[PDB]
């Protein structure tokens, strides 16, 4: 939908190197990227930014996922050996509901 | 430069 971008992040480093905040039943109902660390996979990619809201991970919606579950989905997506990237559907819009 | 501006659009 308008405002969303699919970003494929290569697993170029040993971590993703982002911090995320939010998840279901919080004021930030979909997770927001709050930091991008130098040296991590996300910094290397150049396509993810502080403020991006993550809508889907590898095609799985994060809507309805509590913060701990969303984070675990992303961690498991980074750890898997099935592929050498993670697909994030992100938006630059604020998401408030 | 990996930072978005405040957004002027919000999903409700």
């Amino acid at each position: 939908g308008p405002g969303s971008t699919l970003v494929r992040v290569k697993k170029s480093a040993a971590t993703l190197g982002i911090a995320i905040e939010g998840g279901a039943n919080t004021r930030q109902p979909l997770p927001r990227i709050v930091t991008i660390q130098r040296g991590g996979s996300a910094h290397n990619c150049g396509q993810l930014k502080v403020g991006h809201v993550i809508l889907e991970v590898n095609g799985l919606t994060l809507r309805g996922k509590e913060h701990r579950e969303a984070a675990r989905i992303i961690a498991e997506a980074f750890k898997t050996k099935d592929r050498d990237y993670i697909d994030f559907l992100v938006t630059e819009f604020n998401v408030m509901l | 430069r990996l930072t978005l501006p405040p957004s002027e659009i919000t999903l409700l």
